[PDB]
């Protein structure tokens, strides 16, 4: 429906689940990742200690954490040790949103039946490689 | 030799693969499943937890016991140096029969054996093996049987001195006199001597 689909945002899915440990014991995540457009809403979560644009004082500097909650009618996944995929990515405000939580409505009714995530910002640190 | 962790605890999962492979799950490649603890790759993925039996190694710290500084040489005009190090390390085993693999485990560990194999891989050897306790841990549903222990390692490292320098010629001045402060010396020997 029209509110469902106020927001428009990018989507990367790692399509391969191929994921596995090298001969050294390091990890080495699905190579093949495929971008996609998505519809949906984006609000703020409002709970408990729950921290949205927070600003966080650190003897090392400051941070900033942020999380929300996202209705959209596409089936996005957490990750899932059982079923061996990884989570997916959610582009805000260009930063990386990591979906940690997952609430299945679907199949419940015709015309309202949805999906809710809570995305947490992702945290900022320094990158390396260890594919075999 | 330089003294890293990461090749530490890759040397020790590599000869785990054929110490105690038997024993362990498998994946999707016929591999053994041992890893390093806290796996994560491109700064921001993260591993999933392999199918059990598995082991993870995790490398605790680094100290230096035995003084500050080993030896001090030349091997070729750059100086260098020479220190000893010990490095505990913990090995977990999480599944059913945890403490049974981990007993085997121990048991190999102290063999004339293995301990060659070790070497050969890190360049380091076994000093000291821990207890192991017997631990269980609720998670969800169902508890799960677990089993740490410690091996200490211990490794000699050697570094490069790249702002070092050698005298290879002197040159020395002396003076003899009858009185002490005998303002005009009696006599003065000078000399000077090159490595050629």
């Amino acid at each position: 429906m029209r509110l469902l689909n106020r927001h428009s945002f990018v989507v990367k899915r790692k399509v391969s689940e191929d994921g596995y440990y090298n001969d050294d014991g390091d990890w080495v995540a699905s190579q093949d990742i495929v971008e996609v457009n998505c519809k949906g809403n984006i609000q703020p979560y409002i709970k408990g200690s729950v921290k949205n644009g927070t600003q966080i004082a650190l003897p090392e500097g400051i941070r900033l954490t942020d999380t929300r909650i996202l209705y959209t009618t596409y089936k996005l996944r957490t990750s899932d040790d059982v079923e061996w995929n990884e989570s997916d990515i959610v582009m805000i405000d260009g930063h990386e949103y990591e979906v940690f939580m997952t609430m299945d409505w679907s199949q419940q009714l015709a015309h309202t039946s949805h999906y809710e995530y809570i995305i947490i910002r992702r945290d900022k640190m320094n990158a390396v490689r260890n594919s075999r | 030799m330089q003294l890293e962790t990461a090749e530490l605890e890759k040397g020790l999962v590599r000869t785990l693969v054929d110490v105690i492979g038997h024993r362990l799950a498998r994946d999707k490649n016929n591999r053994p499943n041992v890893i390093r603890a806290y796996p994560s790759d491109n700064s921001n993925d993260k591993g999933l937890k392999p199918d059990q039996p598995f082991i993870t190694v995790y490398c605790q710290d680094a100290a230096t016991p035995y003084g500050w500084v080993l030896d001090k040489f030349v091997e070729d005009d750059v100086v260098c140096y020479r220190i000893a190090f010990q490095i505990p390390v913990l090995i977990t085993v999480n599944g059913k029969g945890a403490h049974s693999i981990m007993l085997e485990l121990k048991q190999r560990l102290e063999m004339s054996s293995v301990r060659d194999l070790i070497l050969e891989e890190t360049g380091a050897t076994v000093l000291d093996t821990g207890a192991i306790p017997n631990d269980y841990t609720y998670l969800n549903t169902d508890f799960e049987n677990s089993a740490p222990l410690v091996v200490t390692l211990v490794k000699n490292s050697v570094l490069k001195d790249e702002r070092g320098s050698i005298i290879e010629r002197v040159i020395v001045d002396g003076e003899l006199v009858y009185e002490e402060g005998q303002e005009p010396p009696e006599y003065t020997i000078h000399l000077d001597v090159d490595s050629k």
